[PDB]
Parts: C-alpha cells; structure tokens; sequence
C-alpha cells in the first residue's frame, strides 16, 4: 500500500557544540572607585604638505 | 465558505523566544561602472555600478527540519515552524563618494542657461557630456521580491508614421539584482523609447531604470513584497540643455501670453525656431555621513501590512540601493615598454574599475503555526507553496500500480523501455537574477558573540549570562 | 464526509428552507410605450426604421431586481451574512394596460385562395397566380404566464425524414420546444408552426406571421417540470370562430382516394364537361376573434400569489423574473397618411396622399415583493446546488479569496490610441446563458420602496391584507 | 497641447498645474449599513465629514 | 419642504432616441442637471461605488 520509500534526511544541530562563548570585559575586571588624569604636554609638527 | 479579509500575521503565528543570529561574511563585487566587458560573449568584467539595485535573496535554514534538544513546546504533527525577522543591519564597507557617469557622443546642441547669441544645427552635433546622477539610498525588506515601475512602448490603437512618438505606458517589473535606478531621467525604458541611442549616459542608454513601485506594494493584499523600507533622494538642476534632431511637434504658432500669433520675421537670423526640447543634467549634492540610511541596525516591531514580518518559503529579499558610494577608481597600465623617461598619451592604458562591499545581519525569531483547518485553508489560499513545502497536504491520492520490470532492458526482443522522463522543476523565480546569499550553515544562537546581535540585547535589556 | 441524511431524493417545497419575513418593497415601471408598424419591419439601409409591434406578439418582459445581499432595510444586522442569504418572493403582480380596446385586421396582398367554399354557385377551375388581397381578424387571445425563468412555447416545425423525398414532398412535422423571447408570435387560428420553413409559397397565410414561427405556451411541460420555476401562475382566455370556408390554389400533392360510394367527389363525374378534374380539396377557415368586451378583461386587476403552482411558491431566484404577457384586444392599428410636401391641390387624387400604418402598445407594471431569508446549512446548500448552480455561485458564499488577487488596471481614457485593446472583449466573468434570447429587458433596481401606501398596487395589497399606515396626525 | 490644427491629440500635463481633483461620495442618505434605522428619515439627514 | 411639485413630474424617455421618427429628444430642455461648478473644469473621480 504505502511504501516505506528512502530519503536524504537533512537535519540542523545547531550549535554543533559549545564552543568558548567570548565575555565582556565587566565578568571578570572589577571596577575601583580611583580615577587617575593623564594629558600631553602639547603636541605640535610642522612639515611640508605634499612631499 | 472560508474566510474573506485578510488577517494579520500575529492571530494564526505565534511567536517564541528563540532568538538566532545569522550573517554574511562579507560580499564584495569588482567590475566596470558604465558596461560590462566581453570578449566576444563571455563576461571578463562585469558591470558593477553604484546606481544598479543590489537585490539579496536570502536563503533560511528550514526550521521544520532544526534538531532542538527539547522539542516538546511544539508538535510536529499539527504544527510547523517558520523564521520572522526581527532585526537587520545593511552594512557597507567603501568610502563616502560620488562617481559620474556620460556618453561620449551626447544628443545636446548648446547650453540654454544663458546664450550670447541665436544658433545653428548641421549634422552630428553630439557632444562628451558627462554628469553626476541623482543621489538616491534605499533599502526593502520582505519575502517576495520587489515591484518596480517604468514607462515604456506600447501598442497604439491604429498605425503611425515611420518616426512618430512612441506611446507610453506605466510598465511593472520585478526589480533584479543589477537593474539600473532612476538617475534623474525618469524611470524609462531607454532602449525602446530612445533609438537615438545618445540620449542619455553610456551606463543606462541602453538600460530601464526603474523606481520602487510603493503605492502597489504597500496596497497589496498580505503585504508581503515589503514589510519595511527607508528612503532618501535629492537631486537639483546642474546645466541646462538643448536636443538636436527633427522637431517632432512644433511650438503652436498661437501666442497665449499675448493672444497674438509671433514669429521671427523682422529678425532674420530668428526665423528659425531653435529646439524647443530641453533637458537638465540632473547632480545629487553633498554626500554627508550624517544623512546616511546605511550601517545602523532597524528593529522590526510592527511591520507595514498585514505580514509582520514572517519570512515565508525560507526566504528573505533584501532590495538595496547606495548612490553615495559610487566612487569609480580610474585605474591605468603601462603597455608597450616599462622603459621610456618621457610621458606619451599612447604609452598608457586608461580603465575604470567599481567596487562595492556588503555585509548583511539579521535576527531571527522562531515561530510556530498551529495548523487548524482555518487555518490550513486561510493559507493554501493565501500561498500553496506553503503548504507543498510544510509536509502536510496533498494526502496520497492514487493506489499502486504495476510496472511489469522487464529485465533484460537493452535487448532487441522487447520493445523499448525508455521513461526516465522528469527534469526537477521547482523554482519559480528562476527566469530572474538576483544575488543569492546563503545563510543555511551561517545560523547561531549565540547573539552575544555578534555585533547587531548584542545589540539587539542591549536594545531588548537581556544581557548575557553571567 | 457528510453526515445522515443523505441528499434529498425529492423535490421540496420552497417553503421548507425559504423563510419568509414581514417586510414587503412595491417596485414599478413608470410607464413602457412601443410605437411600430405591425405588419413587417420598416428596413433602410441593412438598420429597422421602425421595427415590428404588433398585438398579436408574446411580450416577454425580463425584470431585474436589486440584490437584497446589499441592501439597508430598518435594521442592521437581521440576517448574518456568513450563513443566511436573502432572496425576494413575489406576493403580488399588476399588469397595467393603457390603450383602449378594439381589434386590427391584418392581411396578405396575395393570399393562396382559389375561391370561396361556403356556398359555391357552380364548378370552375384554377390558371396560374390565382392569388388574391384577403385580409382578417385573427383568434382574440389573452395570455399572462409569471415565472423566475423564461416561457417555454412549442410550435410544429419540419423534420429530418428517416430517407429523402423527392422535389415538392410533404415536409414531415416534429414538435418543437422553444423559449418564447419578446416579438414572437402567438398562434392566430392557423395553428402553431414554422410559417418560414412549412410553408415555401410564402402566400399561404397574412403578411405578419408570413415568414415567422407562431408558438404557443407549453403548459403540459410548464406545470409538469420538477421545480416549477417557470411558472408561478398563469391566466389565458381564448376564442375564435370560422368566419369564411376558403380553398388553396397550388398542385394537389396527394390527391383524393378513388374509393367511397356515397360522396359526389369520389363517385368519377366523368358524365359532367365541368366536373371532371376535382376542385382542390386543401380547404382553410379564416380565423375570428369575436367581440373584445371590458368585462373578460385579464388585465388591469392585481393578482395575489398565495399559492404557486409548482414547488417553487413565488421565490425569484438570481433577482429575476419574467411576466409574459399576449393581448390581442388591443390591437388597434393606426390608419395614419401624409400629403405630398406641397398640399397646393385644392382637389383629391390617390397619388398626392401617402398611406402608413402604426400601432402603438402601452403597459406599466406593479409589483409587490416579500423580503425571504435562506439558512444555508450543509443539506441546504446541497439542494440549492443541485437545483441550480449559478444560484449558489452569483451570491459568493463558500469562496475563500484566491490566491492570485482582483486588482483590475483600468485606463481612464478607454476609447484612445496605443493603450492595447477596450481590454475587455470575453465575456468569461457572471453571464446568464440567456445572451441569445431577445427580451423587454426592464431595470427595477432602483425602483423598490417600502412606502407600501403611497403607490396604487400597495394600498390595493394594503386592503386585501387588512392594514393601514399608521397615522401622521 | 498637441493638436492636428483642431482635435486634442496629446493634452498638456506638466508638473507646475493645479491638480483641482472633485471627489463624488455615495449619497449617505441612500446607503446600506451595519443597521440603517439608526437614523429617522422624516427629521434627520446623514452626511460625510473627511477624518 | 417639498409636496414635490402640484403637477406630475413623470417624464416619458423614448425608445431608440437617435432616430428621425420621433423628431426630437436631444439636450434641448435642462433638467435637474445644474451643477453650479460646470463651466469649471476638475479632475472628476468616482468614489460612489469605492466606499
């Protein structure tokens, strides 16, 4: 009656496994409540614009 | 007997919280701006040009077929699943940057923004006019592929003379993945509506240029040809310009400003009527970074029409058009002699080369369908594809029949048993070109390691867990 | 699939699944005049000048109705459109007639008439072109037939025979059916046949029904079909009386037997010089209509449908119905001449003076119809289908939207130059088959009102059911 | 506006003319609603206002 | 306000009216057909049947 017909099964495993999953930096590096000021003195150059 | 008034998507597909990522690694396309280069057939280089419609076919992973660990929250015998769009970013990689485009031998006679004097006409008056094009962004979203309009020839209700105006007609298309945007010009067919072949520049004079029919597809019953779209185009009058040819209609030789017939008779160098055929050369101004539609994610909550964003069949059409990077790079090779200490116009091979960069982004969620006989009759009405695709209908009609196998097939004492006959025939979309992205193997779950992906985190609050 | 019962087997009556309510419309025609010449189409040019209006004609008026599906009665949702359908039942019909009485002759120039037979002198003889002008009244008939399909006339036509016959044979006869459309004719007294195929002399009966089929309504088949809808009801009043005993000239194609001793044809006169070759025995009677009175009168009364005939009880399915309506006591012909453009003779001559001939017809046509309300369920929707498709298809109701979409491109400026074609030559969409038959096609859309009292039929039905409008002072 | 010294052939249709579009609606008083004795027709009258 | 006229407002339209025989129905008498906006020209659209 009705055959029991083959076929090509395509089936999706996604992911495939777990891998290593990338964090943010917030995790694992904890915040102090110290605040430091850093600058440049002034920062000039002259040269030639083309060459 | 079934149902009238198309419903939205958001009363029969019920949505999860299945969110998935998928992108393209990053699609780059080099070749000519104005033509594409042959040998004699054989495409060398293809025509890449800033003001063609880049139309993205995208390609889903079937979610009927996804390997879930728990695939208890939905039932495989009365349900099916489908992808919805939820979030999309259209990223693009070159320089801010405006190129031109002309023809070396144009149909204009003179400048007419301000003449010292009256004119002439002989024969071959063409002129190298070149112009920067109208500058046009936009971007549709849906799960069929665009509708486009232009005017076009078409057959007038008795005969014509040989010459006369062509009849115009307001012409759908599918828009293609290389189809030339309005510039400016209009949206025509200039190949049959221009035989002059000079009318316009060298990248559209044989070209249509097409404009995104909206009206007809935001009026569309399900709303599937589009379920977002941003535009923006600006263009202003450079040059003013005048044809050369025979006057198909002259100017009525009635004045209505003044009531009075006029012509040039006390005038001698007048008398004859200079074309009254005019054309501007249309510039898109200022690019600017600020006014750009490009490299910014978009949130699909609520889509235009009835389909909320469901992509149906697997599929997705990304509809892209970017005037502001069409910077064409003048390249040039030295032939002959990598020798000679004094610069000959003959000694070096003038090419212009375009390149474009594309990356496309997208979340997904899942979605199920619930498949009640409503429901089931509200879609194959809607789409049978559909429901051809989703295992489902079309329950076995026929019984089993013998084939008798005869079992020396290659002998002369049998007749001939040849059959064999079915090529597949599947794809109704194949008689046009678009640019297919596969994204079947590009599907992930893990939306923090993506860049539109933890944006949509961030936007939606969800943050990763700990 | 489909559940006990199984399809119904019989015919049911209409007031089994057709709910009938209490809010009845009046509709009329305002007033239908006809002006033709009665004898024969007045041809110039391949085009009628004046066509073909005769009191001896079937007219066969098609009313068009408003559909009720659409419609905005004193209420707003009275009838749930996903399962009930609306259908108009006609309850009471008035055929209005304006012209006076009287009766019109008619005759042929060159009629087939050797002699007269009544009471013949002496014996005589037949030359060539014997024909001569003879004119008469025809049978009077009144006729109404009311049904929500077109009549069905019979008339007798020729046959194929079984072999062929020689040049000059006697045609075989074959009943044949036929719907009777608007200008065709009544029968006359000459019976109901194919004039045109029949008879080949073309001068064997008067100029009007000459070269033309006379039919007669088949009521045998009318009453006898399953639904009944093509008759409702039906009135006629017929009569006639010979009024000359006249013979044909021509060939005698089967000639008097030789046998019978006791009649004087048959005994061979052969001892009389004048009696020898038999007078042709192909007797005809001139028909007569007798004295048109006021008092049999079919028309100009209202008629009440309680009962139909048939199964269908007065529901006009598809908006239509049909009122076939015959007359012949009102067939006064207008006897109507014209001087020559200068009347400068002050004397009479028989060439300065042209004679025509008009007739003119007058009706006007009162209804009152009854809103109904049809459930369709499964075994409901079964009958309705299998009693008539169309029925069931021109009122959209187990239709899903397909797939493809409706959106029509229509050009503002269809008549133009270089936009392709008008775009709508085939007739594919919503046609009745009834695109061959010719009627007096009358629009009621736009004639329906509920003010029941303000019309003449509507007060009439107001009476007859007891009831008065309720008072505005 | 294109004429063969007479007929119009082509009309004049530039983008710097008045669109003056007249818009007919149905007669609101001759329509069929949801319910339509929500209305007395012996003192009151229907009408359209554009939203 | 209107007991509509006194007299009868019943007119009777002709059948075949192009021809030479009922000489002659054509515009000759206005009828309620005076649009105060008909010697201006619009871009008329139908909506009766668009509702």
């Amino acid at each position: 009656m009705a055959m029991w017909t083959p076929q090509t099964g395509k089936l999706y495993l996604p992911p495939t496994t777990p891998v290593a999953k990338v964090q943010s930096t917030d995790e694992y590096v904890y915040p102090t409540s110290l605040f430091c000021h850093a600058h440049t003195d002034r920062l000039l150059t002259v040269g030639h614009p083309f060459f | 007997t079934p149902v009238a008034k198309v419903q939205s998507t958001d009363e029969y597909v019920y949505p999860t919280s299945l969110f998935c990522h998928a992108h393209t690694d990053r699609l780059l396309t080099v070749g000519h701006p104005f033509f594409s280069v042959i040998d004699n057939d054989k495409v060398t280089v293809p025509k890449v040009s800033g003001n063609q419609y880049r139309v993205f076919r995208l390609k889903f992973p079937d979610p009927n077929k996804f390997a879930l660990p728990q695939k208890d929250f939905y039932d495989p015998e009365k349900e099916r699943l489908v992808w919805r769009l939820r979030g999309l970013e259209i990223g693009r990689g070159g320089p801010l940057g405006i190129g031109t485009t002309g023809h070396p031998l144009f149909n204009k006679l003179g400048d007419t923004e301000n003449p010292n004097k009256y004119q002439q006409g002989s024969k071959d008056n063409r002129q190298n006019t070149s112009m920067d094009p109208k500058q046009t962004q936009l971007f549709i979203v849906g799960c069929e592929p665009p509708t486009g309009e232009h005017w076009d020839v078409a057959k007038p209700c008795g005969a014509l003379e040989k010459g006369d105006c062509p009849p115009i007609q307001l012409v759908n298309s599918v828009i293609e993945d290389g189809d030339m945007c309005d510039i400016g010009f209009g949206n025509m067919n200039f190949k049959e509506l221009q035989q002059d072949r000079s009318g316009v520049p060298l990248d559209i004079v044989s070209t249509r240029c097409k404009w995104p029919d909206f009206l007809k597809m935001t009026n569309e019953a399900y709303g599937d040809k589009m379920f977002f779209f941003g535009r923006r185009e600006q263009v202003y009058a450079r040059h003013f310009f005048t044809r050369n040819g025979s006057v198909g209609e002259p100017i009525p030789n009635s004045v209505s400003p003044s009531d009075f017939y006029y012509a040039p008779d006390s005038t001698q160098d007048q008398k004859t009527l200079a074309p009254s055929v005019y054309f501007g050369t249309p510039s898109g101004s200022l690019v600017s970074s600020d006014g750009q539609l490009f490299n910014r994610p978009f949130w699909l909550q609520r889509a235009q029409g009835n389909n909320n964003g469901v992509c149906w069949h697997n599929e997705l059409f990304v509809t892209v058009v970017d005037n502001t990077r069409n910077t064409n790079f003048t390249i040039s090779q030295q032939t002959n002699t990598p020798n000679p200490d004094t610069y000959d116009s003959t000694n070096f091979k003038n090419y212009l080369r375009h390149v474009e960069q594309f990356e496309l982004s997208l979340i997904a969620q899942l979605c199920k369908v619930p498949l009640d006989p409503g429901v089931l009759a509200h879609i194959n009405t809607m789409n049978p594809t559909i429901l051809e695709n989703w295992n489902l209908g079309f329950v076995p009609p026929p019984q089993q029949s013998i084939s008798d196998d005869y079992r020396y097939i290659t002998s002369s004492a049998t007749r001939c048993p040849d059959q064999n006959p079915p090529k597949e025939r599947e794809d109704p979309y194949k008689g046009l070109i678009f640019w297919e992205v596969d994204l079947t193997e590009r599907f992930s779950q893990d939306l923090d390691q993506f860049a539109l992906g933890r944006k949509f985190l961030y936007q939606a609050g969800i943050r990763t867990a700990v």
